């Protein structure tokens, strides 16, 4: 059966805050199609010939 | 469950039947008939 990823139950008190000291620049990627090709069917040719 | 005086309790799971769902979530599913 799935996990659904890792438990992280994190610490919320009531008066602490996590504040980052360090950063890591990432660079993801991400694909879009935007275009198909260009057919074009001519019934008469192919129904026919 | 102390978060400055704001009542999560309606969006929270109950623990406190099976599922695990919230109040809303069962209302959500008992509101919906298949």
């Amino acid at each position: 059966t799935m996990s659904l990823g890792a438990e992280n139950s994190v610490a919320y008190s009531n008066n602490s805050i996590a504040i980052p000291t360090n950063f890591t620049i990432s660079v993801t990627t991400e694909i879009l199609p935007v275009s198909m090709t260009k057919t074009s069917v001519d019934c008469t040719m192919y129904i026919c010939g | 469950k102390d978060f400055g005086g704001f009542n999560f309790s309606q969006i929270l799971p109950d623990p406190s039947k099976p599922s695990k769902r919230s109040p809303i979530e069962d209302l959500l599913f008992n509101k919906v008939t298949l």
